[PDB]
């Protein structure tokens, strides 16, 4: 079943509005609703906290403060704490300071605004330089990795390019907002939330309430979008909900209004990247030296892994004999940044990407050959390594880009464009090609495990359950498909159930594009046990050997006789053979050392390429993507439709990141862009007018679920091509380095134009 | 107060006790959980529902629209898009077959927009869906769906609503209005409500003394006059767009990017004006083409040139009890051209809105109407530039040479949308555009085909 | 569980076999999506089995 | 642990009225409630 | 109409719109879901709750008790038996320690009964608990728990409730009553309401025009008189029982098996009588001891001997607006002996209840009052049997020889509780028991010790 | 401490279990077989009046 383009498991339900998300679930009439009241300072001591106006507000029932917290007060996904309710001082504008449970969402919102709070302000750190200045950082100092000796390499280099440039963050904007609900259930709680990580929600709620893990059960059936935004900031909602619940005696739900959501949660780490890169006379890179300043926010969240991944991707798609990264994870008084599709990767990649382009302009070379010339070697003595020392044995980049350029009519188009430009004085088109190599697996190694539990009922139908969470990316269907493929029956007999830490325990968050790779195995593992039992039984019964019992298309065949799967199961039931099983999986071959920067942190890499073409307006910088062509490698895809879709969506999101998406804070730290009316994701019409997406269809070298390949994050990096192209257009307008910053808003583009035009 | 309307085929009567409640909330509180809330601010579309009445049917956002507004209309939410017998609408199967959904959450929204589009056979998808953001799919698979389903007979069950109907003040006539407003100067007049609802949903405000104007047929008319066209304050921006398509393509071209179809369908020109925002997109254009505005108080009736309506940021030439009743536009103004610059093209707020109108005496500049939005606490013409422009030759260089004047006409702000340098530089940039455009050069990025 | 002590006895067996104190083991509701195809609890055979 | 005389798993909850049985579970306001109407005949054909 | 009471320590004011609703329902709909419903009929105890007022504290069935009845009272349900800081009540720990619960469902009720007994240091458990059925444990573990908790100081937190209070009609004095009833002869009087609630819960009946008598202190008194004791109609069977323990041990003995303590604490003798059932257990005994009954209408006051109040099954000597006000008992009657006979000893309805009182002129039978419930449409003395009995010697054989006269006095029916022949034979048997008893021989099974 | 360590070593901490009573076989219609694993016994002496 694996391999066919079947629709998402809740397609119909989405499309008629029966699919329920969290705020849709029915709940008792006495359910309360909650809202945080937030700090209005970027950095201060809290000096007075009068809440009387709060308690007195209509419909309100309980109000909460760090002191009311019965046990832990900490939602951080990492060993250093992050209070859920402020403990004496605040650190960014948005930080929740107390919590309100009233008889209605509005009510709670309204009350949250009546507090009388006095602060003793303090100097605030809002910018990388400020941070740098004040040595405000995480991990007691920057992280440095080095392979070879760069300064040597670069001092003696025929060509060179130094450059510095800004990469702005990005707000997830998941259509369904953060949200959760908790229901006291004799002794313990049951939380429903919209999170990518129920096993953690469990852990944090448990600690928040002083309960052993077994007294807390998180169920989560679907999220309306997550993109990393829900890898951890689901914690504050769950904690508050469980805590209000334990106190008031009653169910408590909490959902952030959009404005709150954007102000409180984190975003993608914005980066400043400073690079020197250099090459040979023939164009082979000689070395690249990089410094990453990354804006993490006021607490650790997942900065640690994120910045590790960006370093880990600083080689972009190329082999480089010497390469250095110095990675500062700067602490600042603003939203605590966190995961976002790509998890650092795009930042590191775009780093190398910008440079190599700068390099190419420098030597009047065509960027594309320059790249193509430095891709890692194809597979099949001594294989090349990355700067962290992992052999790259499966890079099909050379082949693929070639194939893409042909199919995209790359060369010819390039000319048509030059011409067209030369005849225009107000508009310029530009086009670029960018590649992608992304590694698969958590860099924090022991997260790479998954479990599934499978049940077959006497009427032959099946209930599948696994650790992943469906956030729109088709995970469940793939897992259904794998299961139906391994048991030999039609998918229709397989039903998916909601994710539930009481059914599969100790899960990792659904992330690192590892949802399907791993859960897939786990389910397969369960289904294999089950199938095993069936064959054993059939065999003894029909005298003969298990391995000749065949399950296919809903039918079982043995010794010339054949029966319907149901008929087999019923009979195993009568025979008393267990029809239930768990299954589990752990990614092999991984080992690496973060501090040393050496090892094999990944199983295999994902690749792909994209050629985008755009036009810009020389007067105002207005601009847009006319056409894009992608060719991306999803292994032996488990579901081509489902994959094409992630590819298309990711691309858009990726581009979105480098074009109109822009975060802005005011001089006092306030988030100015905190609502769709001022934070602008790709709207329907920004879709490329011609959008060709196709897949490289080749098995994965490594032994993954049906030789497929993760496909959720990788494709997000194809967005770079858009930025690259945007920059090709500026370059066409003058002979200077456009030095286009990201995000490329029109103001930004217009600025690049002028530089290149030499008008300042 | 009691109102009635059709809800997914069924007749419904409701006791309004809070006239300010949004349609989005009645709905979910009735358990019609299908309409999602995604921002509650007008931009996402996730709350899109379909209303209908004599003018036909359109899709609008439930989050902006308050109850009293749907009196006597027929409403259709996502849960009633499919036929009673369970058959999917061609638009849903389409979305299913084409993978138009991933996370699901933006879907009911698109389906309702798609359906309503289907019902009227409209096919301008990019503009029709501008107002439905989806963060998951890239949009592409959604266009396929729309296309694929357009070759399919309209849903009969959805047209049957046509046969229908055949605390807070609800005037039916401009007179009734003027009388009452006069007595309650301090009341809160709600038209489209697309700016007013954010006061309740975001500023958490509470408005007592309220009146809804969308039931005054006579305030929402388009009248041909001896000397121009008479536009009633209650005219919807979509409507205004439709009408302009003829005599004022430029204006029409601008409105195309005035919010989204979902807001345009109920947002009013009166409103856009009465709001008084220096980023309104109506006023600049209208001022450029020099229209006039008509106020009204009881039976009295002033009447200035539009630009004069705006004194200072946040303050207008409006008397207690006085209300906007219409505006008047010339029968023609080929000189008009309008520029809207924002971070993103569709559904976005102007960094700067450039509206230009120049009359020629062959090669010579006779008259210069030049207006801008977003470069000052108010929309206003750019006098010094205008001035310095009269009489000179109409070539690029003259204009090039007057630009600096703009920096005296205005001294723009800086903020999340764009930096003052840029807003400035851009205003200037608009005028170069205007010459290059009139001189037949290619200039607009949105007209380039791949 | 219908009053007959089955869940304690089951918690007890579990705690014994795992070598930890019973307090560490919590019972959950009987749920057919968790253990399937069960017989009714009867025949005085709840615990034996 | 097997072998010791330990209390029933829900004894504290029995004894303070916290153990919930089916009619104690909280349920949505809109929940409906049912009842059968019964035959009053030992054996007959239902005619109307 | 609004009433007030203390609920598990907290003051609560409630708006009564339906005065007939039961405490068991308010309780659940408030969500105090710990009080179970197991028969809704009074027999199981599973809904037992504890009330308290100035007479002290008692455990009663909430399924029989309507709301207006707890006004000014202090209500404790299972959820409030443990102290506020979480400490379990001695009785709870005991139950846990001695395994006094298996299924759990009958537990909150036993706890409530147990606690209330502990509150007053009462120790007659078989009686205190007859009204809490449990199907799982065999009762033994519960008696161990009861026993082990009695050695433990009373809960202070439950005693603090004593400090408290210090449409549907609610008379505070017999006068107010008599007046009002007179004007509303058709009204439904409710005293204890242990007979009337089954009209609402099982017959599903609906009563309008209702008055509650339990708030007339003056209607519930026991007064010493020149020639007897004057018992108010509102006096409870529990109360009556307690008073008779001295001067009328036989009546007391009987009342020990009259329903259960839970019912006994609110059921009244007036009601027992006004209900007029031929199985009521009161009347036969009072008749045998020859008590008289006083009725009352406005200010008027009749007064017959009790047996005469019952005319026919389901029909009494009661006039429109007339109500039962008291009964009067002699100061003594050593000859009374009362027999209850049922399927099971405790909390059961009588198949036959026989009461006998004989006075003697040394070895000779002077007077003989002999009355039976359950053998006719009405409680009645056994005239033919009585008659043939006077003048004869009080030996077993003379009684033996008069037995057939009972077949003439009564023609008993047959029903699920017992067949006619058994009822008859039993009546006869009771007479024989009476001689045997008074003659000093062992005869009651309930007094044999293992 | 053992458990956490295993989790970090990536060892599944979840498992199902199953059981079927042995030795049974019997035939209703003939009234022959072993329909039972074993027999429960006891005795009671009651005294009444
Ligand atoms: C999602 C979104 C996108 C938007 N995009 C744009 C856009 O691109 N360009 C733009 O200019 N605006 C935009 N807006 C805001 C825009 O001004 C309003 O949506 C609209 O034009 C006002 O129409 P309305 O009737 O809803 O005004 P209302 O909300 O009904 O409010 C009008 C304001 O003026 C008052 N008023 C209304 N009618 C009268 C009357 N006739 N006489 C006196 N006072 C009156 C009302 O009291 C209120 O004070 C957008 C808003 C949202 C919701
Ligand atoms: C579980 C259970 C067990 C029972 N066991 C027995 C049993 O052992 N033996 C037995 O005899 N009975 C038994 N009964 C019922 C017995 O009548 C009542 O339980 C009690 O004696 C009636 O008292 P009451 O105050 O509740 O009468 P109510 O229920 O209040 O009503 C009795 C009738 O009298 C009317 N009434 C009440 N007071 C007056 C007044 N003074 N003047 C005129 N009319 C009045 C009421 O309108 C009603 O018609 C049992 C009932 C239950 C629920
Ligand atoms: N439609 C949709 N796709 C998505 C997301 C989402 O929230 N919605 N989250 C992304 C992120 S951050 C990851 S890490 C992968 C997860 O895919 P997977 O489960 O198979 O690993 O989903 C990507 N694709
Ligand atoms: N307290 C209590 N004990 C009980 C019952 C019950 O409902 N409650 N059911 C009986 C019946 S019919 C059986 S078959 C056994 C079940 O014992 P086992 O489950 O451990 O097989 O409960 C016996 N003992
Ligand atoms: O290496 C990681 N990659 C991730 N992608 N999305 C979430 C991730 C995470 O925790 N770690
Ligand atoms: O043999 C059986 N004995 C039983 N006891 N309680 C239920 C039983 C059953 O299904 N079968
Ligand atoms: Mo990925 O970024 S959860
Ligand atoms: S909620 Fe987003 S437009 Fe209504
Ligand atoms: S499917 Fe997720 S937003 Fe549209
Ligand atoms: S429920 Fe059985 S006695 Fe009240
Ligand atoms: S414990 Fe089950 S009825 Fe008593
Ligand atoms: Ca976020």
């Amino acid at each position: 079943s694996v391999g066919k383009p079947l629709p998402h498991d809740s397609a119909r339900a989405h499309v008629t509005g029966q699919a329920r998300y969290l705020d849709d679930l029915p709940c008792p009439a006495n359910t309360l609703h909650l809202a945080f009241g937030l700090s209005t300072e970027a950095s201060a001591a809290i000096t007075g906290l009068d809440l009387e106006p709060v308690r007195e507000s209509p419909g309100v029932i309980a109000v909460f403060t760090a002191a009311d917290l019965p046990h832990d007060n900490d939602a951080s996904p990492a060993p250093s704490p992050e209070p859920v309710l402020a403990t004496g001082e605040v650190h960014f504008v948005g930080q929740p300071i107390f919590l309100v449970a009233a008889t209605s969402h509005r009510a709670a919102r309204i009350a949250a605004r009546k507090a009388r709070i006095t602060y003793a302000p303090r100097p605030a750190i809002l910018t990388l330089d400020q941070a740098l200045a004040a040595d405000s950082r995480f991990e007691g100092g920057p992280v440095i990795w080095a392979r070879g000796d760069v300064e040597t390499a670069l001092a003696g280099a025929a060509h060179l390019a130094e450059g510095c440039f800004e990469i702005g963050g990005q707000e997830h904007f998941y259509l369904e907002g953060q949200a959760a609900l908790a229901l006291p259930a004799e002794g313990g709680v049951v939380i429903h939330c919209s999170s990518q990580h129920p096993s953690e929600i469990q852990h944090k709620v448990a600690h928040a309430l002083g309960l052993a893990f077994h007294d807390v059960r998180v169920e989560m059936r679907r999220m309306g979008g997550g993109f990393g935004g829900k890898e951890s900031q689901g914690n504050h909602l769950a904690i508050a909900c469980a805590v209000a619940a334990r106190a008031t005696g009653r169910p408590c739900k909490m959902r952030y209004d959009r404005d709150d959501d954007m102000v409180i949660t984190g975003k993608r780490h914005d980066f400043r990247i400073r690079y020197r890169i250099g090459a040979d006379a023939s164009g082979k890179l000689l070395g690249a030296d990089f410094v990453h300043l990354a804006r993490c926010g006021w607490s650790a969240d997942l900065s640690l892994p994120v910045c590790d991944r960006a370093m880990l991707h600083a080689d972009g798609s190329y082999f480089v004999p010497a390469l250095r990264i110095e990675s500062h994870r700067l602490r600042t008084n603003t939203q605590s940044n966190t995961a976002f599709r790509g998890f650092g990767g795009p930042q590191g990649a775009l780093g190398m990407e910008r440079a190599i382009e700068h390099l190419a302009r420098g030597m009047g070379r065509d960027p594309a050959e320059l790249r193509a010339l430095n891709f890692y070697d194809p597979p099949e003595k001594k294989t090349q390594t990355t700067h962290y020392g992992q052999e790259v044995a499966d890079c099909v980049l050379g082949e693929l880009v070639t194939r893409l350029q042909k199919s995209a009519n790359f060369t010819t188009r390039r000319a048509e464009i030059a011409a067209w430009n030369s005849t225009n004085r107000t508009l310029a088109r530009g086009i670029a090609l960018s590649p992608v190599k992304f590694g698969i697996s958590f860099t924090l190694t022991h997260l790479n495990q998954a479990g599934a539990l499978v049940q077959i009922y006497t009427d032959g139908s099946v209930a599948l359950n696994h650790g992943g969470t469906e956030m729109g990316q088709g995970l469940h269907a793939k897992m259904v498909q794998v299961a139906a493929a391994v048991l030999g029956i039609d998918p229709v007999q397989v039903r998916i159930t909601a994710t539930d830490t009481s059914k599969v325990p100790n899960t990792s968050a659904t992330a690192a594009s590892s949802g399907a790779d791993m859960n897939g195995m786990a389910v397969k593992d369960a289904c294999e046990t089950l199938r095993g039992r069936l064959a054993g039984f059939v065999a003894a019964r029909e005298g003969c050997a298990a391995r000749d019992v065949i399950f296919d298309a809903g039918q079982v065949q043995a010794s010339g006789k054949s029966w319907r799967f149901a008929e087999i199961v019923a009979a195993a039931y009568m025979a008393r053979i267990s029809l239930s099983a768990t299954g589990f999986y752990a990614t092999p071959k991984l080992s690496w050392d973060r501090l040393r920067g050496q090892g094999r942190p990944f199983l295999y890499f994902a690749y792909g390429a994209a050629i985008t073409e755009v036009v810009i307006d020389r007067l105002t910088g207005e601009n847009r993507i006319l056409r894009t062509d992608i060719l991306h490698d999803a292994g032996a895809s488990l579901n081509p439709a489902l994959d094409i879709g992630q590819i298309e969506g990711a691309y858009v999101q990726g581009a979105g990141w480098l074009t109109t998406e822009e975060l802005v804070w005011d001089h006092c730290g306030r988030l100015m862009t905190h609502a769709p009316s001022t934070y602008k994701i790709p709207a329907f019409s920004d879709r490329p007018r011609i959008f060709n997406v196709a897949l490289w269809d080749q098995p994965n070298r490594e032994e993954t679920i049906f030789r497929s390949k993760a496909v959720g994050e990788p494709p997000f990096l194809l967005g770079i091509s858009a930025f690259l192209a945007l920059h090709d257009a500026c370059a066409a307008c003058g002979p200077h380095w456009p030095d286009l910053q990201a995000p490329a808003t029109p103001e930004a583009v217009l600025a690049a134009v002028r530089r290149a035009e030499g008008r300042a | 107060m009691e109102i009635a309307f059709l809800l997914n085929g069924e007749t419904r009567r409701v006791r309004i006790e809070d006239p300010t409640q949004s349609l989005l909330e009645l709905l979910r509180a009735e358990g019609l959980t299908g309409t999602k809330e995604g921002c509650n601010e007008g931009d996402c579309g996730a709350c899109t529902v379909m209303i209908r009445d004599a003018a036909g049917s359109r899709a609008v956002n439930a989050c902006l629209m308050m109850l009293p507004q749907i009196a006597g209309k027929a409403l259709r939410t996502i849960e009633g898009i499919a036929a009673p017998d369970g058959r999917l609408h061609p638009v849903q199967q389409a979305m299913i077959d084409h993978h138009g959904s991933q996370c699901g959450f933006c879907t009911p929204g698109f389906i309702v927009s798609m359906a309503a589009a289907h019902d009227r056979d409209r096919k301008d998808y990019d503009d029709l869906l501008a107002g439905n953001l989806c963060r998951c799919t890239g949009y592409a698979p959604i266009l396929r769906a729309a296309e694929a389903a357009a070759g399919e007979p309209p849903a009969d069950w959805l047209q049957a609503d046509a046969a229908f109907t055949l605390p807070a003040f609800l005037p039916e006539t401009s007179d009734a209005l003027a009388d009452w407003y006069l007595a309650h100067p301090e009341a809160t007049l709600i038209a489209g409500g697309t700016d007013v609802s954010l006061w309740v949903t975001k500023a958490l405000r509470d408005l007592p003394e309220v009146a809804f104007l969308s039931h005054c047929k006579d305030l929402a008319q388009i009248r041909e006059t001896p000397d121009g066209y008479g536009i009633g304050a209650g005219v919807t921006i979509a409507a205004l767009r439709a009408f302009a398509e003829g005599p004022h393509p430029a204006l029409a071209g601008l409105l195309r990017r005035f919010a989204s179809e979902q807001v345009r369908q109920v947002a009013t020109i009166g409103g856009n004006i009465a709001n008084g925002s220096p980023i309104g997109d109506g006023p600049p254009a209208l001022i450029a083409m020099g229209a006039s505005l008509t106020l009204r108080r009881g039976q009295e009736r002033r009447r200035m040139p539009l630009e004069d309506f705006f004194l200072e940021y946040r303050k207008q030439d409006r008397r207690p009890g006085e209300f906007v009743e219409s505006v008047t536009l010339p029968k023609s103004a080929p000189g008009l051209r309008c520029y809207k610059l924002s971070k993103r093209f569709d559904q976005d707020i102007s960094a700067v809105c450039g509206c230009l109108n120049l009359t020629l005496k062959g090669s010579k500049i006779e008259t210069a109407r030049i207006a801008f939005g977003g470069m000052a606490g108010v929309p206003k013409r750019a006098a010094a530039f205008e001035a310095a422009l009269i009489g000179q030759d109409f070539r690029e260089d003259t204009i090039a040479a007057a630009l600096p004047l703009l920096a005296q006409d205005f001294t723009p702000l800086s903020d999340m949308r764009a930096s003052a340098a840029y807003r400035m530089n851009a205003a200037q940039a608009m005028a170069l555009r205007y010459v290059r455009e009139l001189s037949g050069e290619a200039v607009a990025v949105l007209e380039v085909m791949p």
